[PDB]
Protein backbone atom coordinates (compact mmCIF):
# COMPACT_ATOMS: atom_id res chain seq x y z
CA UNK A 1 0.00 0.00 0.00
CA UNK A 2 1.05 3.64 0.80
CA UNK A 3 4.74 4.59 1.39
CA UNK A 4 5.17 6.54 4.75
CA UNK A 5 7.66 7.28 7.65
CA UNK A 6 7.08 3.65 8.94
CA UNK A 7 8.52 1.99 5.74
CA UNK A 8 11.12 4.70 4.80
CA UNK A 9 14.23 2.42 4.63
CA UNK A 10 12.38 0.50 1.85
CA UNK A 11 13.48 3.34 -0.55
CA UNK A 12 17.16 2.31 -0.17
CA UNK A 13 16.87 -1.50 -0.45
CA UNK A 14 17.93 -3.49 -3.60
CA UNK A 15 14.40 -3.65 -5.23
CA UNK A 16 14.48 -1.19 -8.18
CA UNK A 17 11.91 1.58 -7.59
CA UNK A 18 11.06 4.94 -9.09
CA UNK A 19 9.28 8.02 -7.72
CA UNK A 20 7.08 9.78 -10.31
CA UNK A 21 6.19 13.45 -9.74
CA UNK A 22 3.80 15.04 -12.25
CA UNK A 23 3.62 18.57 -10.63
CA UNK A 24 5.72 20.24 -13.38
CA UNK A 25 4.17 18.44 -16.42
CA UNK A 26 1.45 21.02 -17.23
CA UNK A 27 2.73 24.55 -16.49
CA UNK A 28 0.99 27.82 -17.44
CA UNK A 29 1.23 31.60 -17.03
CA UNK A 30 -2.25 33.15 -16.43
CA UNK A 31 -2.72 36.54 -18.21
CA UNK A 32 -5.34 39.14 -19.28
CA UNK A 33 -6.62 39.16 -22.91
CA UNK A 34 -7.08 42.38 -24.92
CA UNK A 35 -10.85 42.18 -24.09
CA UNK A 36 -9.99 41.85 -20.33
CA UNK A 37 -10.79 38.10 -20.11
CA UNK A 38 -8.21 35.66 -18.64
CA UNK A 39 -6.28 33.09 -20.66
CA UNK A 40 -3.42 30.65 -20.02
CA UNK A 41 -0.20 30.21 -22.00
CA UNK A 42 1.50 26.81 -21.49
CA UNK A 43 5.26 26.68 -20.95
CA UNK A 44 7.50 23.62 -21.25
CA UNK A 45 7.18 21.08 -18.41
CA UNK A 46 8.80 17.85 -17.24
CA UNK A 47 8.10 14.51 -15.62
CA UNK A 48 10.38 13.95 -12.63
CA UNK A 49 11.10 10.19 -12.47
CA UNK A 50 13.73 9.37 -9.86
CA UNK A 51 15.49 6.20 -8.58
CA UNK A 52 16.02 7.19 -4.88
CA UNK A 53 18.73 4.52 -4.41
CA UNK A 54 20.97 5.45 -7.37
CA UNK A 55 20.01 9.13 -7.95
CA UNK A 56 19.25 8.36 -11.65
CA UNK A 57 16.74 11.00 -12.82
CA UNK A 58 14.76 10.36 -16.04
CA UNK A 59 13.71 13.95 -16.90
CA UNK A 60 11.13 13.70 -19.70
CA UNK A 61 10.68 17.22 -21.09
CA UNK A 62 7.04 17.97 -21.99
CA UNK A 63 7.06 20.44 -24.87
CA UNK A 64 4.05 22.82 -25.17
CA UNK A 65 3.24 21.27 -28.62
CA UNK A 66 1.75 18.17 -26.84
CA UNK A 67 -1.14 20.40 -25.51
CA UNK A 68 -1.98 21.87 -28.95
CA UNK A 69 -5.72 21.44 -29.68
CA UNK A 70 -6.30 19.27 -26.60
CA UNK A 71 -9.05 19.87 -23.99
CA UNK A 72 -9.07 19.30 -20.17
CA UNK A 73 -5.25 19.67 -20.06
CA UNK A 74 -4.87 19.11 -16.25
CA UNK A 75 -6.62 15.69 -16.76
CA UNK A 76 -4.65 14.92 -19.96
CA UNK A 77 -1.36 15.77 -18.14
CA UNK A 78 -1.85 12.84 -15.73
CA UNK A 79 -2.52 10.40 -18.65
CA UNK A 80 0.43 11.78 -20.70
CA UNK A 81 2.63 11.33 -17.57
CA UNK A 82 1.42 7.69 -17.23
CA UNK A 83 1.96 7.11 -21.03
CA UNK A 84 5.58 8.42 -20.82
CA UNK A 85 6.43 6.46 -17.60
CA UNK A 86 4.99 3.32 -19.24
CA UNK A 87 7.10 4.04 -22.39
CA UNK A 88 10.23 4.54 -20.17
CA UNK A 89 9.65 1.20 -18.40
CA UNK A 90 9.18 -0.64 -21.77
CA UNK A 91 12.42 1.04 -23.04
CA UNK A 92 14.46 -0.37 -20.10
CA UNK A 93 15.95 -3.86 -20.20
CA UNK A 94 13.93 -6.28 -18.02
CA UNK A 95 16.61 -6.39 -15.24
CA UNK A 96 16.44 -2.53 -15.00
CA UNK A 97 12.61 -2.27 -14.87
CA UNK A 98 11.25 -1.11 -11.50
CA UNK A 99 9.43 -3.54 -9.15
CA UNK A 100 7.52 -0.51 -7.73
CA UNK A 101 6.56 2.95 -8.94
CA UNK A 102 5.64 5.46 -6.19
CA UNK A 103 3.52 8.45 -7.36
CA UNK A 104 3.81 11.65 -5.30
CA UNK A 105 0.11 12.52 -6.09
CA UNK A 106 -2.81 10.05 -5.64
CA UNK A 107 -4.44 11.40 -8.84
CA UNK A 108 -1.62 9.58 -10.77
CA UNK A 109 -2.63 6.09 -9.48
CA UNK A 110 -5.46 5.17 -11.94
CA UNK A 111 -3.73 6.68 -15.03
CA UNK A 112 -0.48 4.85 -14.22
CA UNK A 113 -2.23 1.56 -13.24
CA UNK A 114 -4.18 1.55 -16.56
CA UNK A 115 -1.03 2.29 -18.64
CA UNK A 116 0.90 -0.48 -16.79
CA UNK A 117 -1.75 -3.29 -17.16
CA UNK A 118 0.90 -5.19 -19.26
CA UNK A 119 3.17 -5.17 -16.08
CA UNK A 120 0.95 -6.79 -13.41
CA UNK A 121 4.05 -7.51 -11.19
CA UNK A 122 5.01 -3.76 -11.02
CA UNK A 123 3.33 -2.33 -7.88
CA UNK A 124 1.88 1.20 -8.27
CA UNK A 125 1.88 2.93 -4.83
CA UNK A 126 0.98 6.28 -3.34
CA UNK A 127 3.02 7.89 -0.56
CA UNK A 128 2.06 9.73 2.66
CA UNK A 129 5.46 11.55 2.37
CA UNK A 130 5.10 15.25 1.32
CA UNK A 131 8.05 15.29 -1.12
CA UNK A 132 9.28 18.64 -2.46
CA UNK A 133 9.94 17.38 -6.05
CA UNK A 134 7.82 20.34 -7.43
CA UNK A 135 10.97 22.45 -6.66
CA UNK A 136 13.01 20.46 -9.31
CA UNK A 137 12.56 23.47 -11.64
CA UNK A 138 14.53 25.57 -9.04
CA UNK A 139 17.67 23.54 -10.02
CA UNK A 140 19.10 25.90 -12.65
CA UNK A 141 20.48 23.18 -15.02
CA UNK A 142 17.12 21.25 -15.00
CA UNK A 143 15.11 24.51 -15.54
CA UNK A 144 17.51 25.48 -18.43
CA UNK A 145 17.14 22.15 -20.37
CA UNK A 146 13.30 22.26 -19.95
CA UNK A 147 12.89 25.92 -21.12
CA UNK A 148 15.32 25.55 -24.09
CA UNK A 149 13.63 22.36 -25.43
CA UNK A 150 12.04 22.85 -28.92
CA UNK A 151 10.69 19.24 -29.06
CA UNK A 152 9.94 16.31 -26.69
CA UNK A 153 13.27 15.11 -25.20
CA UNK A 154 14.40 12.77 -22.40
CA UNK A 155 17.51 13.91 -20.45
CA UNK A 156 19.29 11.64 -17.93
CA UNK A 157 20.85 13.12 -14.79
CA UNK A 158 22.24 11.90 -11.46
CA UNK A 159 20.48 14.20 -8.97
CA UNK A 160 23.06 13.20 -6.27
CA UNK A 161 26.12 14.21 -8.36
CA UNK A 162 29.01 12.11 -6.87
CA UNK A 163 27.62 12.12 -3.27
CA UNK A 164 27.21 8.30 -3.20
CA UNK A 165 31.07 8.00 -3.31
CA UNK A 166 31.04 9.43 0.27
CA UNK A 167 27.49 8.94 1.76
CA UNK A 168 24.70 6.31 1.73
CA UNK A 169 21.56 6.59 -0.46
CA UNK A 170 19.52 7.30 2.73
CA UNK A 171 21.73 10.31 3.57
CA UNK A 172 21.81 11.44 -0.14
CA UNK A 173 17.97 11.39 -0.32
CA UNK A 174 17.73 13.27 3.03
CA UNK A 175 20.15 15.97 1.64
CA UNK A 176 18.19 16.19 -1.67
CA UNK A 177 14.78 16.52 0.12
CA UNK A 178 16.23 19.21 2.48
CA UNK A 179 17.69 21.17 -0.48
CA UNK A 180 14.41 20.90 -2.45
CA UNK A 181 12.27 21.75 0.63
CA UNK A 182 14.45 24.94 1.13
CA UNK A 183 14.22 25.85 -2.59
CA UNK A 184 10.41 25.36 -2.36
CA UNK A 185 9.99 27.49 0.82
CA UNK A 186 12.31 30.41 -0.16
CA UNK A 187 13.97 29.97 -3.56
CA UNK A 188 15.97 33.26 -3.45
CA UNK A 189 17.46 32.52 0.04
CA UNK A 190 18.22 28.84 -0.76
CA UNK A 191 20.09 29.80 -4.00
CA UNK A 192 22.00 32.55 -2.02
CA UNK A 193 23.08 29.85 0.53
CA UNK A 194 24.20 27.49 -2.30
CA UNK A 195 26.29 30.04 -4.34
CA UNK A 196 27.20 32.83 -1.76
CA UNK A 197 30.92 31.67 -1.65
CA UNK A 198 32.30 32.06 -5.24
CA UNK A 199 35.27 29.66 -4.55
CA UNK A 200 32.88 26.60 -4.47
CA UNK A 201 31.63 25.95 -8.02
CA UNK A 202 29.32 23.46 -9.81
CA UNK A 203 31.26 21.00 -11.98
CA UNK A 204 30.11 21.03 -15.67
CA UNK A 205 28.84 17.40 -15.15
CA UNK A 206 27.02 18.23 -11.79
CA UNK A 207 23.83 19.98 -10.59
CA UNK A 208 25.00 21.17 -7.12
CA UNK A 209 28.22 22.79 -5.82
CA UNK A 210 31.39 20.77 -5.00
CA UNK A 211 31.07 21.07 -1.17
CA UNK A 212 33.49 19.21 1.12
CA UNK A 213 31.91 17.02 3.87
CA UNK A 214 32.29 19.95 6.39
CA UNK A 215 30.86 22.52 3.92
CA UNK A 216 27.78 20.20 3.42
CA UNK A 217 27.13 20.20 7.23
CA UNK A 218 27.28 24.08 7.18
CA UNK A 219 24.99 24.23 4.06
CA UNK A 220 22.55 21.66 5.54
CA UNK A 221 22.42 23.74 8.81
CA UNK A 222 21.77 26.97 6.77
CA UNK A 223 18.90 25.16 4.89
CA UNK A 224 17.28 23.91 8.14
CA UNK A 225 17.54 27.53 9.55
CA UNK A 226 15.95 28.91 6.30
CA UNK A 227 13.05 26.42 6.62
CA UNK A 228 12.47 27.27 10.34
CA UNK A 229 12.82 31.09 9.75
CA UNK A 230 10.22 30.77 6.91
CA UNK A 231 7.90 28.55 9.07
CA UNK A 232 8.02 31.15 11.94
CA UNK A 233 6.55 33.62 9.40
CA UNK A 234 3.89 31.44 7.59
CA UNK A 235 2.15 30.62 10.93
CA UNK A 236 3.25 33.49 13.26
CA UNK A 237 4.89 30.98 15.72
CA UNK B 1 -51.54 -21.54 -13.77
CA UNK B 2 -48.94 -24.02 -12.40
CA UNK B 3 -48.37 -25.51 -8.93
CA UNK B 4 -45.34 -26.32 -6.78
CA UNK B 5 -46.56 -28.81 -4.16
CA UNK B 6 -44.70 -29.45 -0.87
CA UNK B 7 -44.46 -32.98 0.57
CA UNK B 8 -44.71 -31.37 4.06
CA UNK B 9 -43.32 -28.50 6.18
CA UNK B 10 -41.47 -30.14 9.10
CA UNK B 11 -39.56 -27.00 10.21
CA UNK B 12 -40.84 -23.47 10.84
CA UNK B 13 -39.79 -21.33 7.84
CA UNK B 14 -40.54 -18.05 6.07
CA UNK B 15 -41.30 -19.01 2.41
CA UNK B 16 -40.80 -16.48 -0.39
CA UNK B 17 -42.42 -16.81 -3.84
CA UNK B 18 -41.11 -13.96 -6.02
CA UNK B 19 -41.74 -10.65 -4.15
CA UNK B 20 -44.31 -12.31 -1.76
CA UNK B 21 -43.66 -14.17 1.54
CA UNK B 22 -45.58 -16.31 4.08
CA UNK B 23 -44.64 -17.75 7.53
CA UNK B 24 -45.19 -21.54 7.91
CA UNK B 25 -45.23 -23.11 11.44
CA UNK B 26 -43.32 -26.36 12.34
CA UNK B 27 -45.49 -29.33 11.06
CA UNK B 28 -48.22 -26.88 9.75
CA UNK B 29 -50.35 -28.72 7.12
CA UNK B 30 -48.86 -26.68 4.25
CA UNK B 31 -48.71 -28.42 0.85
CA UNK B 32 -47.46 -25.73 -1.53
CA UNK B 33 -48.19 -22.81 -3.85
CA UNK B 34 -50.78 -22.77 -6.64
CA UNK B 35 -51.92 -20.33 -9.40
CA UNK B 36 -48.25 -19.48 -10.31
CA UNK B 37 -48.32 -17.33 -13.49
CA UNK B 38 -47.05 -19.10 -16.61
CA UNK B 39 -44.69 -17.04 -18.79
CA UNK B 40 -42.15 -15.86 -16.21
CA UNK B 41 -39.25 -17.37 -14.26
CA UNK B 42 -40.04 -17.63 -10.53
CA UNK B 43 -37.99 -18.01 -7.36
CA UNK B 44 -39.14 -19.95 -4.28
CA UNK B 45 -37.01 -19.03 -1.25
CA UNK B 46 -36.58 -19.94 2.37
CA UNK B 47 -35.38 -18.54 5.66
CA UNK B 48 -35.57 -20.93 8.60
CA UNK B 49 -37.13 -19.46 11.81
CA UNK B 50 -34.43 -21.17 14.00
CA UNK B 51 -31.44 -20.05 11.83
CA UNK B 52 -32.16 -16.90 9.75
CA UNK B 53 -28.63 -17.46 8.29
CA UNK B 54 -28.52 -18.90 4.74
CA UNK B 55 -31.45 -17.46 2.86
CA UNK B 56 -31.58 -20.05 -0.03
CA UNK B 57 -33.95 -20.79 -2.90
CA UNK B 58 -34.68 -22.12 -6.39
CA UNK B 59 -35.15 -20.39 -9.71
CA UNK B 60 -37.55 -22.37 -11.92
CA UNK B 61 -40.00 -22.11 -14.81
CA UNK B 62 -43.12 -24.39 -14.61
CA UNK B 63 -43.07 -24.73 -18.44
CA UNK B 64 -39.82 -26.81 -18.08
CA UNK B 65 -41.22 -29.62 -15.83
CA UNK B 66 -43.24 -30.53 -12.73
CA UNK B 67 -41.35 -29.28 -9.61
CA UNK B 68 -42.06 -29.90 -5.92
CA UNK B 69 -40.39 -29.10 -2.56
CA UNK B 70 -39.46 -31.77 0.00
CA UNK B 71 -37.60 -31.20 3.27
CA UNK B 72 -34.39 -33.24 3.64
CA UNK B 73 -33.73 -33.85 7.38
CA UNK B 74 -30.12 -34.89 6.59
CA UNK B 75 -29.01 -31.74 4.67
CA UNK B 76 -31.46 -29.64 6.77
CA UNK B 77 -33.13 -27.79 3.93
CA UNK B 78 -36.16 -27.58 1.69
CA UNK B 79 -35.07 -29.09 -1.69
CA UNK B 80 -36.63 -28.64 -5.10
CA UNK B 81 -37.10 -31.86 -7.04
CA UNK B 82 -38.58 -32.74 -10.46
CA UNK B 83 -41.44 -35.32 -10.66
CA UNK B 84 -41.03 -37.16 -14.04
CA UNK B 85 -44.43 -39.04 -13.64
CA UNK B 86 -47.06 -36.52 -14.96
CA UNK B 87 -50.10 -38.49 -13.67
CA UNK B 88 -48.66 -39.02 -10.13
CA UNK B 89 -47.88 -35.26 -10.02
CA UNK B 90 -51.35 -34.19 -11.37
CA UNK B 91 -52.99 -36.52 -8.76
CA UNK B 92 -50.85 -35.12 -5.86
CA UNK B 93 -51.70 -31.49 -6.84
CA UNK B 94 -55.48 -32.19 -7.38
CA UNK B 95 -55.68 -33.85 -3.83
CA UNK B 96 -53.86 -30.90 -2.07
CA UNK B 97 -56.02 -28.35 -3.98
CA UNK B 98 -59.27 -30.23 -3.03
CA UNK B 99 -58.13 -30.17 0.65
CA UNK B 100 -57.17 -26.41 0.20
CA UNK B 101 -53.73 -27.01 1.75
CA UNK B 102 -52.02 -24.60 -0.77
CA UNK B 103 -51.41 -20.81 -0.73
CA UNK B 104 -52.43 -18.98 -3.90
CA UNK B 105 -49.77 -16.88 -5.70
CA UNK B 106 -51.27 -13.53 -4.63
CA UNK B 107 -50.99 -11.50 -7.88
CA UNK B 108 -53.12 -8.26 -8.10
CA UNK B 109 -54.57 -8.04 -11.69
CA UNK B 110 -53.20 -4.42 -12.18
CA UNK B 111 -49.71 -5.39 -10.96
CA UNK B 112 -46.85 -5.82 -13.47
CA UNK B 113 -44.11 -5.76 -10.73
CA UNK B 114 -42.81 -9.31 -11.35
CA UNK B 115 -42.85 -8.98 -15.18
CA UNK B 116 -41.05 -5.64 -14.78
CA UNK B 117 -38.32 -7.22 -12.57
CA UNK B 118 -37.86 -10.35 -14.82
CA UNK B 119 -38.58 -8.94 -18.35
CA UNK B 120 -35.20 -10.12 -19.77
CA UNK B 121 -34.53 -13.03 -17.34
CA UNK B 122 -34.55 -16.48 -19.05
CA UNK B 123 -34.16 -19.87 -17.30
CA UNK B 124 -31.61 -20.98 -19.95
CA UNK B 125 -29.40 -17.93 -19.04
CA UNK B 126 -29.84 -18.62 -15.27
CA UNK B 127 -28.66 -22.26 -15.85
CA UNK B 128 -25.38 -20.91 -17.42
CA UNK B 129 -24.71 -18.53 -14.47
CA UNK B 130 -25.69 -21.31 -11.95
CA UNK B 131 -24.12 -24.60 -13.25
CA UNK B 132 -25.98 -27.83 -12.16
CA UNK B 133 -26.92 -29.34 -15.52
CA UNK B 134 -28.76 -32.45 -14.10
CA UNK B 135 -31.55 -30.15 -12.71
CA UNK B 136 -33.87 -27.81 -14.73
CA UNK B 137 -34.05 -25.42 -11.73
CA UNK B 138 -31.20 -23.42 -10.07
CA UNK B 139 -30.21 -23.24 -6.36
CA UNK B 140 -28.89 -19.89 -5.03
CA UNK B 141 -28.07 -18.85 -1.44
CA UNK B 142 -26.74 -15.93 0.66
CA UNK B 143 -23.14 -17.26 0.75
CA UNK B 144 -22.43 -18.37 -2.89
CA UNK B 145 -19.44 -16.46 -4.33
CA UNK B 146 -19.00 -15.25 -7.91
CA UNK B 147 -16.27 -16.35 -10.37
CA UNK B 148 -14.91 -12.71 -9.94
CA UNK B 149 -14.96 -12.89 -6.06
CA UNK B 150 -13.08 -16.30 -6.33
CA UNK B 151 -10.25 -14.78 -8.52
CA UNK B 152 -9.50 -11.98 -5.93
CA UNK B 153 -13.29 -21.07 -3.68
CA UNK B 154 -15.31 -24.24 -4.74
CA UNK B 155 -15.89 -23.62 -8.51
CA UNK B 156 -19.02 -25.94 -8.77
CA UNK B 157 -21.02 -23.78 -6.20
CA UNK B 158 -20.13 -20.38 -7.87
CA UNK B 159 -22.23 -17.72 -9.60
CA UNK B 160 -20.67 -17.47 -13.11
CA UNK B 161 -21.68 -13.84 -13.74
CA UNK B 162 -19.82 -12.17 -16.66
CA UNK B 163 -16.58 -10.68 -15.21
CA UNK B 164 -16.55 -6.84 -15.50
CA UNK B 165 -13.32 -5.09 -14.45
CA UNK B 166 -12.73 -1.43 -15.46
CA UNK B 167 -8.89 -1.81 -14.96
CA UNK B 168 -8.38 -4.94 -17.09
CA UNK B 169 -6.78 -5.49 -20.52
CA UNK B 170 -10.31 -6.61 -21.64
CA UNK B 171 -11.67 -3.09 -20.76
CA UNK B 172 -8.75 -1.03 -22.19
CA UNK B 173 -7.39 -1.11 -25.76
CA UNK B 174 -3.59 -0.65 -26.01
CA UNK B 175 -3.10 2.99 -27.09
CA UNK B 176 -6.62 4.06 -25.97
CA UNK B 177 -5.90 3.99 -22.18
CA UNK B 178 -7.35 7.43 -21.23
CA UNK B 179 -10.16 7.26 -23.83
CA UNK B 180 -11.34 3.74 -22.81
CA UNK B 181 -10.99 4.39 -19.02
CA UNK B 182 -12.93 7.71 -19.07
CA UNK B 183 -15.47 6.56 -21.76
CA UNK B 184 -16.34 2.85 -21.40
CA UNK B 185 -18.33 2.68 -24.76
CA UNK B 186 -15.71 0.35 -26.37
CA UNK B 187 -15.99 -2.05 -23.39
CA UNK B 188 -19.86 -1.83 -23.27
CA UNK B 189 -20.67 -1.95 -27.03
CA UNK B 190 -17.84 -4.05 -28.65
CA UNK B 191 -16.50 -6.31 -25.85
CA UNK B 192 -19.65 -6.90 -23.77
CA UNK B 193 -22.72 -6.33 -26.06
CA UNK B 194 -21.39 -7.52 -29.52
CA UNK B 195 -18.70 -9.87 -28.03
CA UNK B 196 -20.07 -11.70 -24.96
CA UNK B 197 -23.81 -11.03 -24.42
CA UNK B 198 -24.61 -10.81 -28.22
CA UNK B 199 -27.53 -8.36 -27.46
CA UNK B 200 -28.89 -5.87 -24.83
CA UNK B 201 -31.64 -8.37 -23.79
CA UNK B 202 -29.04 -10.90 -22.46
CA UNK B 203 -27.12 -8.03 -20.69
CA UNK B 204 -30.33 -6.82 -19.03
CA UNK B 205 -31.33 -10.42 -18.10
CA UNK B 206 -28.05 -10.88 -16.18
CA UNK B 207 -28.38 -7.38 -14.57
CA UNK B 208 -31.97 -8.25 -13.46
CA UNK B 209 -30.90 -11.73 -12.17
CA UNK B 210 -27.98 -10.16 -10.20
CA UNK B 211 -30.38 -7.64 -8.56
CA UNK B 212 -32.97 -10.32 -7.58
CA UNK B 213 -30.21 -12.55 -6.00
CA UNK B 214 -28.92 -9.48 -4.13
CA UNK B 215 -32.42 -8.60 -2.87
CA UNK B 216 -33.86 -12.07 -2.12
CA UNK B 217 -30.69 -13.74 -0.71
CA UNK B 218 -28.53 -10.76 0.45
CA UNK B 219 -25.94 -12.23 -1.97
CA UNK B 220 -23.06 -9.72 -1.81
CA UNK B 221 -21.37 -10.83 -5.10
CA UNK B 222 -24.68 -10.43 -6.94
CA UNK B 223 -24.99 -6.88 -5.55
CA UNK B 224 -21.46 -6.12 -6.85
CA UNK B 225 -22.43 -7.48 -10.33
CA UNK B 226 -25.69 -5.45 -10.49
CA UNK B 227 -23.81 -2.22 -9.67
CA UNK B 228 -20.94 -3.04 -12.12
CA UNK B 229 -23.44 -3.57 -14.99
CA UNK B 230 -25.22 -0.23 -14.17
CA UNK B 231 -21.91 1.61 -13.89
CA UNK B 232 -20.65 0.15 -17.24
CA UNK B 233 -23.68 1.67 -19.05
CA UNK B 234 -23.72 5.02 -17.15
CA UNK B 235 -19.91 5.41 -17.76
CA UNK B 236 -20.33 5.01 -21.59
CA UNK B 237 -20.85 8.24 -23.64
CA UNK B 238 -22.33 6.16 -26.56
CA UNK B 239 -25.28 3.88 -25.67
CA UNK B 240 -28.24 3.08 -27.96
CA UNK B 241 -31.30 5.27 -27.00
CA UNK B 242 -33.53 2.15 -26.54
CA UNK B 243 -31.03 0.70 -24.02
CA UNK B 244 -31.00 3.89 -21.91
CA UNK B 245 -34.82 4.13 -21.93
CA UNK B 246 -35.06 0.40 -21.04
CA UNK B 247 -32.38 0.71 -18.27
CA UNK B 248 -34.37 3.60 -16.70
CA UNK B 249 -37.51 1.33 -16.54
CA UNK B 250 -35.49 -1.63 -15.18
CA UNK B 251 -33.86 0.40 -12.38
CA UNK B 252 -37.11 2.23 -11.53
CA UNK B 253 -38.89 -1.10 -10.74
CA UNK B 254 -35.81 -2.43 -8.85
CA UNK B 255 -35.64 0.72 -6.66
CA UNK B 256 -39.46 0.62 -6.24
CA UNK B 257 -39.41 -3.03 -5.01
CA UNK B 258 -36.29 -2.80 -2.71
CA UNK B 259 -37.29 -3.00 0.99
CA UNK B 260 -36.80 0.55 2.41
CA UNK B 261 -34.93 -0.94 5.46
CA UNK B 262 -32.26 -2.70 3.17
CA UNK B 263 -31.29 0.43 1.12
CA UNK B 264 -28.21 0.85 3.47
CA UNK B 265 -26.68 -2.61 2.55
CA UNK B 266 -28.17 -3.09 -1.03
CA UNK B 267 -27.27 0.34 -2.60
CA UNK B 268 -23.70 1.54 -3.29
CA UNK B 269 -23.52 5.33 -2.56
CA UNK B 270 -20.52 5.95 -4.91
CA UNK B 271 -22.06 4.11 -7.88
CA UNK B 272 -25.52 5.75 -7.58
CA UNK B 273 -24.15 9.30 -6.98
CA UNK B 274 -21.77 8.86 -9.96
CA UNK B 275 -24.50 7.32 -12.24
CA UNK B 276 -27.21 9.95 -11.46
CA UNK B 277 -25.08 13.13 -10.97
CA UNK B 278 -21.59 12.87 -12.74
CA UNK B 279 -21.79 10.16 -15.51
CA UNK B 280 -22.41 10.62 -19.27
CA UNK B 281 -25.97 9.33 -18.58
CA UNK B 282 -26.61 11.65 -15.51
CA UNK B 283 -29.64 13.12 -17.42
CA UNK B 284 -30.81 9.87 -19.20
CA UNK B 285 -32.46 8.08 -16.19
CA UNK B 286 -35.39 10.42 -15.38
CA UNK B 287 -37.67 7.80 -13.73
CA UNK B 288 -34.80 6.28 -11.71
CA UNK B 289 -33.45 9.69 -10.55
CA UNK B 290 -36.98 10.72 -9.45
CA UNK B 291 -37.74 7.53 -7.42
CA UNK B 292 -34.21 7.50 -5.87
CA UNK B 293 -34.46 11.24 -4.86
CA UNK B 294 -37.95 10.66 -3.27
CA UNK B 295 -37.26 7.25 -1.60
CA UNK B 296 -33.50 7.41 -0.68
CA UNK B 297 -32.48 11.13 -0.49
CA UNK B 298 -29.99 10.22 2.37
CA UNK B 299 -27.83 7.91 0.15
CA UNK B 300 -27.58 10.81 -2.37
Amino acid sequence: GAMNSSNYAELFNNDIKLFVDDTNVYRVTVHKTFEGNVATKAINGCIFTLNPKTGHLFLKIIHTSVWAGQKRLSQLAKWKTAEEVSALVRSLPKEEQPKQIIVTRKAMLDPLEVHMLDFPNIAIRPTELRLPFSAAMSIDKLSDVVMKATEPQMVLFNIYDDWLDRISSYTAFSRLTLLLRALKTNEESAKMILLSDPTITIKSYHLWPSFTDEQWITIESQMRDLILTEYGRKYNV
Amino acid sequence: MNTVPFTSAPIEVTIGIDQYSFNVKENQPFHGIKDIPIGHVHVIHFQHADNSSMRYGYWFDCRMGNFYIQYDPKDGLYKMMEERDGAKFENIVHNFKERQMMVSYPKIDEDDTWYNLTEFVQMDKIRKIVRKDENQFSYVDSSMTTVQENELSDPAHSLNYTVINFKSREAIRPGHEMEDFLDKSYYLNTVMLQGIFKNSSNYFGELQFAFLNAMFFGNYGSSLQWHAMIELICSSATVPKHMLDKLDEILYYQIKTLPEQYSDILLNERVWNICLYSSFQKNSLHNTEKIMENKYPELL
